[PDB]
C-alpha cells in the first residue's frame, strides 16, 4: 500500500518530542481485502521506538479504480515506521542535536506502556542500540564521514543508525492458531506435516528441527513433503512471521502426544533402540499417528477502550548504514551496513541471518529502488524487471554485518525463538535516511541552511537524490538562471 | 465512468473503506501548547512489487 | 486406477514371467526386445537399488535371481511408451532354462 | 571525486550469533546452523514447483483476460477472434459460475 | 534442410519441425521435460532461465562457453550447438562444486533463482577456472535474486576466486578436467560447409542464412525479411509487443557479419559480432595500445559495462543495438559522437556513412533502405588532443533502462586548449539519438575553461 | 477370485528426496508401502499409497497386488517418470494365485 | 472400498455419532499419509474396526464443539463450528481401536 501521512510533532529544545498528530490514508485499490488490517498495523507502528505522552494517529484507507493492493512484509509497520522516523529526524535537525542521541532519549524504557497500552517486557532494544553504537563504530565514523565531506564537493557520505520495535501476532486474534500431524510408520521413519508452507523461509527445516529435538531422534528419520488441506484444516496463512511460532508448538504437541503413548515401551527397553519401542507399539496395537494444535494466548485489542494486548510479544533490532551518494548523478553506493537483531534463542541461525538479510534488502528496495508509475488513466507502466528495478547483486551493502542478540531467550514462543521475517525489512530505513544525510550535506555544500526541512519522498531514487541536490545546474535548468 | 486513482481523488470523493480507525492518548492541546517547537508536514511512500 | 489420466510423459511396463515351474535361468536375451519401437528397458534383480526381499515372510523374490520357482515366477519388466509397446517388447525376451 | 569512474571496494561481511550449550546433544539441531532441507535439490533444479509438475495428456491452459479501462462499464463482448485459434476450448465469463 | 539438430546435457535432440517460435526454455521444459530451468520474467532481466550454449567457433578453431538467456533464445538460431542445463552439470547424487557451495553457505532460500544463478556461476569457471571477486560479481548482472540479500551467493563462491555459518574447507574441490566433453559429433559435422537453412512453424518461417549471398538476395526479393541475430529486441516486440514477422532471416552465421578488421582508423565489426566479443577486443586493445589512441574504445567498454549483463552481452549484436535505434540506446550516442563509419550493403550496392544526427530520421527509424543491411561498423582510434567520455544514469546502476544516456567528444587544435571539434549525444531526450547541434558549433575556437564551461550548460538548458 | 478389474497400479515419481506417490488397486496400502520402501532403500515415509476404489479384492488384494506393485514403483524410480501397468486377465490369473 | 460398501457405513455411522445428516459427511480415498499402519481391509473386520475409529474421531470433536452448544443449543451446527473455529478450537482428529 502506498501512504500519504500529514504530520504535526511538538518538542523541547531537548529533542523530547511531548506531542505528536499523523493522518493517515492508504491506496486500498478496487477491493478491500487486507488494507484495514494494514492499517491497523501502521497505526499500532507510529510511535516506532519511542515514548510519546500525548499523541493522536488516525488511518483512512482509501477506495480507488486500482488493482487490490494486499500484505506485504511489514503489513503497513514500515510506511508506519518511515513517518515516525521523517519527522523524528526533522526534530533532531530542528534541535541542532546529533539524531542518534535525540532517538535514544526518546526511546521507550522497560515496563512503558504504547500508545495503545500494551506494555513492553523483555525489552532488549536498548542492548540491540548499545551493541550497534560500538560494533558499528558510529562515533568514530561519523567524523569520518564529517571529514570526507568537507574533502568533496560533487560526492557526500551520510551515516544514519535507526531502531525497530515490531509486534509478533495477527492483529485479527483467531488467526493465531496452527496445526500438525504427524504418523510414525513401523520403521521408525516419521512423516510430519503442518499448517505452514514453504517459500523460502526454511520454515519445513525449522520444523523439523523442533520435532527432532521434540521426539529425541536424528532430523534424517523426519521428513516433510507438502502442505495440504485434507491433512491440517482451517489453516492460518504463512503470514505474520507467525508461522514458525504457531506450527512449532503445533508439532511440538503432536509429538508430546506420541512420546506419550510410546513412554511404556520407553520404560520396559530405556537402551533399546528407537525402531524397537515403534515397532512394539505398532504390534500392541498403540496408535501411532497424532494432531497437535496451539492458538496464541491472551489476544485481542479494542479499539473502542484502547485496552488488550493485540501481541504476544515484539521483536526488536537496530541498524546502522553509511552511503556515498553522487551529488551530480544521484547514483549512491551502500557502503556498510551494520545490523544487530534480537530473535531469541534462534532455532536455526543460518536462517535467522538470511531472513534478516533478505528482509533488508527488500526494504533497501522499498526505500531506495523500486518504484511502480502508472499513466493518469490508471494503467500500470512498469510490468518487468525492464522498469521494476528490484536491488541487484551489486546494490547491497560492500561491507554487511549482521549480529543476533546474545543471552535473549523468549519464553512464550517455541524453544524460547522469536519471529524474524518482517521485523528487520524496516532497519533499511537506515539506507534512507543516511541519503537524507547526504543530501543535506549537499545542499549545504551550496550555501543551504542547516535547519532547512527539505522534502525526500519515499522511494528516494536517484531522481529524488539528485533533484534535492540544489546546486547551479538544478538551478539553470530549473529556473533558467 | 469517472474514476478514483489517487489518494487525492479518493479523499475528493469521500471514497473510503469503512471508516476513521484511530488510537489517541494524553492530552494533544495542552501538549503542542507546551511544547518549545512545532514542526509540521507531508510524507509520500510509494508502493512495491 | 486406469481411468485416472495419464501424464504426457508417463511409461508403460509389462511383467515377463517364467515359462516352467522350477529351472535355472541359463540366459536372458533382450535384443529383439531392444528392436521394438518405444523399449526403454528391461528391469531384472540387478536394477533393485536395494533388496530383492519382499512378499509377507520375506521368502520371496522381487524379480527372479538364477532359478524360476514356478510357471509364471517374475523374472523381469519391460519398460516402454505404450502398452501395446510393452507387450511385443516383452515378446522378446527370449529366456533359456535349465530344468 | 567528480570525475572517478564508479568503483567498489571488495566485500567485507561478518556473521555473529551464539552457540548452542556445549552439553546440548550432537542431534538436537535446534539453535544450529542446518542448511535448508531442500538447497540442495534447489541447486541441482531437482526441486520441484507448481510449472514443474508434468502435464496431464489432456491438460488444458488457461489465459485471464483483463480490463484496460481504470473504470467502465462493459457494452459488449466479442470472440469471434478468439474461437479461430486453433486448440481454442472456452471463454469463460460471470455466467459461467455455478 | 528441414532437420534442426543440437545438443542438450550430451544427448543429440533431432527436431523434424522446430517452430521459429519456440524459446528454448519452452523446448527444454516442456519438450523434454528439463524443468530446473525456470521461467521468472520472459524479458531477459533475471536470469532464472539462465543456461550455457557450447560451440565449435569456424573463426577461431576453438571450443567457447556462453550463458544465454533461454527464455529469448529461438531454437531455430540453435542448430549444431550444445546446451547444458542445471541438470546437466550435477544432481543430489553428485553435486558439481557450484551446487554444492551455494547450498552449503545458504545461497538458496526459496530457491527458484538457484539453477539460474548456478549456471552463470558455472560458465564463469569454464571460461575462466580462476576468476577475480570483480569477475564473480559480474556473472550475476543478469541474475536477481529476492530472497538472499545476495550475500552468502557471492560469499560462498569467493572460495573459487584467487562461530560460523559454513566450512569452506569441507567443499570439495574443483578438478576442471571432469566436466562434459564437447560432443565430438559436433566437431565431426564441423567439417561440413554449413548450408542454409528453413524452419516452417504455425505462423512464422526462419531462414538461417549460410552466405551474405543468400541474405542479400533474399532482402532483395523480400526485404520485409526480418533479420533476428540475438533476438534481444524481436524477442521483446513479438512477446510482449505482440508484434508478428511471419519471414525471419537471421544471417548469425555469416563470416562476413562476424568479422574483426584492424584498420588505419579503428576497428571494424562485423554487425552480428556480440557485445561480448566488442568487450573483449577492445579490452585487449585498451591494455596494450596507448591511452591517447584508446578514448572512444573507453568510452564503449564504459556503457558495455552497465549494458544488462552476461546472458545478453553473449548474444546481442552490436548492429543490433544499432538499426534498433531504441531513444535510450546507450551505444548510439558513443557511436553517433565518434562519428563511427557504418557499412551499409545490398545486393549491388556498397555505401557508408558517418552516424550523425541524419543516421535516425524519426522514432525507431534509420536512413537504410528496406533492402539494405548494415555490415560493420569501424570504432575509432582517438587521435592526439582527442577526448572522450560516455554516461548513463538510470534508476539502478546495472541491468538497467537510461534515463539519459551520452556520448561526448573533443578535439582541440594541436598543442592547444582550443576546441576544433565539439560533440554531445544523448538518448533518453527526445523520440531518437540527438545531438546538441545548435549549442557545440559556437564552441568551436574557444579555450577549454569556465566561460565554455558556462556557455555548453546555457546552451543545454535551451537546446534540450 | 475373478476380481472384475484386474491389479493395476500407477507410480508417480517425485524427483526428490526419493519420494513416491502410487495409485493401487489393493486392499494393503500398508504393506504396499513397506514393499515399495525396502525394495528402494527409502524409509516409508517417502512412500505414499492411496486407494480410491477397487473393483473387487475378495482376497486377492490383500498381498499379491504388491508384485505389480514393486515392480512400477521400481519402473518409476529409475526412469524419472511416472509408471502404469494393469495386469490383462491372463496374466492377472496366472501370476497372482487363488483360494 | 472394494464394493463392500464399507465407506457408505463409516457415513452413516459418523453422521449418527456427530448427529448431522449423511450428506454433510464425505470420504475421498484411503491413504497412508492420512492413517498409517492400516491393516488390510480383511478378515470381514474392516466395518468393526474403522466403524470404532470413526465413532472416537467424532466423540473428540463433539466434546469439543460441546462449550458451544451449551451457549446456543439450538443454533445449527454451523454455528458451533465457525464459533470454535472463531474461538481457536482444533476441528480435526484422529480416532482409534484395538
Ligand atoms: C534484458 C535486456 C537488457 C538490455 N539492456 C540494454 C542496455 O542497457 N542498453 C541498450 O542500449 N540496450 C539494451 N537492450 C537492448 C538489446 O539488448 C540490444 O538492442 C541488442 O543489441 C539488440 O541486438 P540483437 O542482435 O539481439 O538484435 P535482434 O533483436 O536480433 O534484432 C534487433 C533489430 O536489429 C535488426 N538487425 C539486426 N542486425 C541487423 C543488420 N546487420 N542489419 C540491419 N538490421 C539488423 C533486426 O532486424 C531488428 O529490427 C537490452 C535488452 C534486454 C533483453
Ligand atoms: O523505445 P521506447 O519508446 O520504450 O523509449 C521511451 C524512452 O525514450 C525517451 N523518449 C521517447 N520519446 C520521447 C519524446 N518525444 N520526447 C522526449 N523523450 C522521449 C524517454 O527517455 C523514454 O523513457
Ligand atoms: O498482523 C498481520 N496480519 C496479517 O494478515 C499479515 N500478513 C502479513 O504478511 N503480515 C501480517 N501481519
Ligand atoms: S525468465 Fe527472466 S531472463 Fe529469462
Ligand atoms: S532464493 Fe528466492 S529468488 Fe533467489
Amino acid at each position: 500500500h502506498p501512504f500519504l501521512a500529514k504530520y504535526k510533532v511538538g518538542f523541547m529544545k531537548t529533542g523530547t518530542v511531548v506531542a505528536l498528530e499523523v493522518a493517515h490514508f492508504s491506496n486500498g485499490g478496487n477491493t478491500e481485502d487486507l488494507s484495514r488490517s494494514i492499517m491497523e498495523r501502521a497505526l499500532f507502528h507510529m510511535d516506532n521506538a519511542y515514548k510519546i505522552p500525548n499523541i493522536r494517529g488516525t488511518g483512512r484507507i482509501c477506495k480507488t479504480n486500482l488493482p487490490s493492493n494486499t500484505a506485504f512484509r511489514g503489513f503497513g509497520g514500515p510506511q508506519g515506521m518511515l513517518i515516525a522516523e521523517y519527522w523524528m529526524s526533522e526534530v533532531a535537525i530542528t534541535c541542532g542535536l546529533p539524531a542518534e542521541e535525540v532517538r535514544r532519549k526518546n526511546m521507550y524504557k522497560e515496563g512503558d506502556l504504547t500508545h495503545f497500552n500494551q506494555k513492553l517486557e523483555g525489552f532488549t532494544l536498548p542492548r540491540c542500540w548499545d551493541e550497534c553504537i560500538a560494533s558499528s563504530q558510529y562515533l568514530a565514523r561519523k567524523r569520518e564521514v564529517e571529514k570526507f565531506n568537507r574533502e568533496n564537493c560533487w560526492k557526500k557520505r551520510g551515516l544514519c543508525i535507526i531502531p525497530t520495535k515490531f509486534g509478533i501476532s495477527f492483529t485479527l486474534p483467531f488467526l493465531n492458531q496452527g496445526g500438525a500431524l504427524v504418523h510414525v510408520y513401523t520403521d521408525g521413519s516419521v512423516l510430519l506435516t503442518h499448517g505452514g508452507t514453504e517459500m523460502g523461509q526454511g520454515l519445513h527445516t525449522k520444523m523439523v528441527q523442533v520435532a527432532s529435538r521434540a521426539l529425541k531422534i536424528p532430523t534424517s528419520k523426519i521428513h516433510i513433503s507438502e502442505t495440504s488441506t485434507n491433512t491440517v484444516p482451517n489453516t492460518s496463512p504463512t503470514a505474520a512471521s507467525a508461522s514458525a511460532d504457531l506450527n512449532g508448538q503445533g508439532v511440538y504437541e503432536a509429538c508430546q502426544t506420541i512420546l506419550k503413548r510410546l513412554e511404556p515401551f520407553k520404560k520396559k527397553k530405556p537402551t533399546g533402540p528407537w525402531e524397537a519401542w515403534v515397532m512394539d507399539a505398532y504390534t500392541s496395537a498403540v496408535s501411532l499417528s497424532a494432531t497437535g494444535f496451539y492458538k496464541t494466548p491472551n489476544l485481542g485489542y479494542s479499539f473502542e477502550t484502547n485496552s488488550g494486548n493485540p501481541f504476544h510479544y515484539f521483536s526488536y533490532g537496530v541498524a546502522c548504514s553509511e552511503v556515498e551518494i553522487d551529488c551530480l548523478t544521484g547514483d549512491h553506493k551502500n557502503l556498510r551496513t551494520d545490523i544487530v537483531m534480537d530473535v531469541g534463542s534462534s532455532l536455526n541461525p543460518a536462517i535467522d541471518i538470511g531472513q534478516v538479510e533478505g528482509a533488508f534488502v527488500q526494504g533497501l528496495g522499498l526505500f531506495t529502488m523500486e518504484e511502480l508509475h502508472y499513466s493518469p488513466e490508471g494503467s500500470l507502466h512498469t510490468r518487468g524487471p525492464s522498469t521494476y528495478k528490484i536491488p541487484a547483486f551489486g546494490s547491497i551493502p560492500i561491507e554487511f554485518r549482521v549480529s543476533l542478540l546474545r543471552d535473549c531467550p523468549n519464553k512464550r514462543a517455541i524453544y524460547a525463538s522469536k519471529a524474524v521475517g518482517e521485523p528487520p525489512l524496516f532497519l533499511a530505513s537506515s539506507i534512507f535516511f543516511a541519503i537524507k544525510d547526504a543530501i543535506r550535506a549537499a545542499r549545504a555544500q551550496h550555501g543551504d541552511n542547516a535547519k532547512q526541512l527539505f522534502q525526500l519522498d519515499s522511494p528516494a531514487t536517484p531522481e529524488k537524490i539528485r533533484n534535492a541536490c540544489v546546486d547551479q545546474f538544478t538551478t539553470l535548468c530549473v529556473t533558467g538562471v | 465512468l469517472p474514476a478514483i486513482i489517487t489518494i487525492q481523488d479518493a479523499i475528493n470523493n469521500n471514497s473510503f473503506y469503512g471508516s476513521e480507525i484511530k488510537i489517541e492518548k494524553g492530552d494533544l492541546k495542552k501538549g503542542f501548547s507546551e511544547a518549545d517547537n512545532v514542526v509540521s508536514g507531508e510524507l509520500y511512500i510509494g508502493g512495491q512489487e | 486406477c486406469d481411468d485416472i489420466p495419464r501424464y504426457e510423459n508417463e511409461l508403460s511396463l509389462r511383467l515377463v514371467t517364467s515359462t516352467r515351474a522350477h529351472a535355472k535361468i541359463t540366459s536372458i536375451d533382450t535384443s529383439e526386445a531392444k528392436k521394438v519401437p518405444g523399449f526403454v528397458c528391461f528391469l531384472t534383480a540387478e536394477d533393485v537399488p536395494n533388496s530383492n526381499a519382499t512378499g509377507l515372510f520375506n521368502d520371496e523374490t522381487v524379480f527372479a535371481k538364477d532359478e524360476v520357482t514356478c510357471v509364471g515366477h517374475i523374472i523381469g519388466a519391460v519398460v516402454a511408451d505404450t502398452p501395446e509397446h510393452a507387450q511385443r517388447a516383452a515378446r522378446g525376451v527370449k529366456i533359456t532354462y535349465e530344468d | 571525486s567528480a570525475t572517478l569512474l564508479f568503483q567498489k571496494d571488495p566485500p567485507a561481511n561478518v556473521q555473529l550469533f551464539q552457540e548452542v550449550p556445549k552439553d546440548q546433544s550432537e542431534e538436537d539441531m535446534v539453535g544450529r546452523p542446518l542448511p535448508h532441507l531442500a538447497a540442495n535439490m534447489q541447486a541441482s533444479g531437482e526441486a520441484v514447483y507448481c510449472d514443474d509438475i508434468p502435464r496431464y495428456e489432456n491438460e488444458l491452459s488457461l489465459r485471464l483476460v483483463t480490463s484496460t479501462r481504470a473504470h467502465a462499464k462493459i457494452t459488449s463482448i466479442d470472440t469471434s477472434e478468439a474461437k479461430k485459434v486453433p486448440g481454442f476450448v472456452c471463454f469463460l465469463t460471470a455466467e459461467d459460475v455455478p | 534442410a528441414d532437420e534442426l539438430v543440437f545438443f542438450v546435457n550430451g544427448k543429440k535432440v533431432v527436431e523434424k519441425n522446430a517452430d521459429p517460435e519456440t524459446t528454448l526454455l519452452v523446448y527444454l521444459r516442456r519438450k523434454l521435460g528439463l524443468c530446473g530451468t525456470k521461467l521468472g520474467c520472459g524479458e531477459g532481466g533475471c536470469g532464472a532461465c539462465t543456461v550455457m550454449i557450447s560451440k565449435y567457433d569456424r573463426l577461431q578453431n576453438k571450443i567457447v562457453h556462453f550463458s544465454v538467456n533461454a527464455c529469448l533464445a529461438p531454437i531455430c538460431s540453435l542448430h549444431h550447438v550444445a546446451v547444458t542445463t542445471v541438470e546437466g552439470i550435477g544432481n543430489t547424487q553428485k553435486l558439481h562444486p557450484v551446487q554444492e557451495r551455494i547450498a552449503r553457505s545458504h545461497g538458496s532460500q526459496c530457491g527458484f533463482c538457484t539453477p539460474g544463478i548456478v549456471m552463470s556461476m558455472y560458465t564463469l569457471l569454464r571460461n575462466q577456472p580462476e576468476p577475480t571477486v570483480e569477475e564473480i560479481e559480474n556473472a550475476f548482472q543478469g541474475n536477481l535474486c529476492r530472497c538472499t540479500g545476495y550475500r552468502p551467493i557471492l560469499q560462498g563462491f569467493r572460495t573459487f576466486a584467487k562461530p560460523s555459518l559454513f566450512n569452506p574447507e569441507d567443499f570439495k574441490p574443483l578438478d576442471p578436467t571432469q566436466e562434459p566433453i564437447f560432443p565430438p559429433e559436433l566437431l565431426r559435422l564441423k567439417d561440413t560447409p554449413q548450408k542454409k537453412l528453413r524452419f516452417e512453424g504455425e505462423r512464422v518461417t526462419w531462414i538461417q542464412a549460410s552466405t551474405m549471398e543468400e541474405l542479400l538476395d533474399l532482402k532483395a526479393q523480400h526485404p520485409d525479411a526480418k533479420l533476428v541475430v540475438g533476438n534481444t529486441e524481436i524477442g521483446i516486440e513479438m512477446k510482449f509487443k505482440n508484434m508478428l514477422f511471419p519471414l525471419i532471416v537471421c544471417p548469425a552465421w555469416i563470416p562476413e557479419l562476424n568479422s574483426v578488421v584492424h584498420g588505419p582508423e579503428g576497428i571494424s565489426f562485423g554487425a552480428s559480432c556480440p557485445l561480448s566479443l566488442v568487450e573483449s577486443v577492445l579490452a585487449e586493445e585498451i591494455a596494450k595500445l596507448p591511452e591517447q589512441k584508446t578514448e572512444v574504445f573507453r568510452g564503449v567498454m564504459e556503457q558495455l559495462r552497465w549494458f544488462a549483463g552476461k546472458q545478453v552481452k553473449s548474444v546481442a549484436s552490436i548492429g543490433g543495438n544499432i538499426i534498433t535505434a531504441s531513444p535510450i540506446s546507450d551505444l548510439n550516442p558513443v557511436f553517433m559522437a565518434s562519428g563511427a563509419k557504418l557499412t551499409l550493403v545490398s545486393r549491388g550496392t556498397r555505401r557508408t556513412v558517418r552516424m550523425d544526427h541524419t543516421f535516425f530520421p524519426g522514432y525507431r527509424k534509420t536512413l537504410l533502405r528496406p533492402e539494405e543491411i548494415l555490415l560493420s561498423i569501424e570504432i575509432p582510434y582517438s587521435k592526439e588532443g582527442e577526448f572522450f567520455s560516455a554516461f548513463k544514469q538510470a534508476s539502478r546502476r546495472e541491468a538497467d533502462i537510461a534515463k539519459v544516456t551520452s556520448g561526448m567528444r573533443v578535439l582541440f587544435k594541436p598543442g592547444t586548449i582550443e576546441v576544433q571539434e565539439l560533440s554531445l549525444c544523448f538518448g533518453g531526450m527526445a523520440d531518437r539519438t540527438i545531438s546538441a547541434l545548435k549549442t557545440t558549433p559556437k564552441q568551436l575556437s574557444k579555450s577549454w575553461n569556465e566561460e565554455l564551461l558556462q556557455s555548453v550548460c546555457a546552451g543545454l538548458a535551451e537546446e534540450l | 477370485h475373478f476380481y472384475l478389474e484386474t491389479n493395476c497400479t500407477i507410480a508417480v515419481p517425485k524427483g526428490e528426496a526419493g519420494e513416491m506417490e502410487l495409485f493401487v488397486s489393493t486392499q494393503n496400502t500398508m504393506k504396499t508401502q513397506s514393499f515399495v520402501a525396502k525394495m528402494l532403500g527409502v524409509p516409508d515415509n517417502r512412500i505414499v499409497v492411496r486407494v480410491k476404489r477397487m473393483g473387487g479384492g475378495f482376497g486377492g488384494k490383500e498381498t499379491r497386488s504388491t508384485v505389480v506393485s514393486t515392480a512400477l514403483a521400481l519402473a518409476a524410480h529409475k526412469t524419472g517418470r511416472p509408471v502404469r501397468c494393469m495386469l490383462d486377465r491372463d496374466e492377472d490369473m496366472l501370476i497372482t494365485g487363488g483360494r
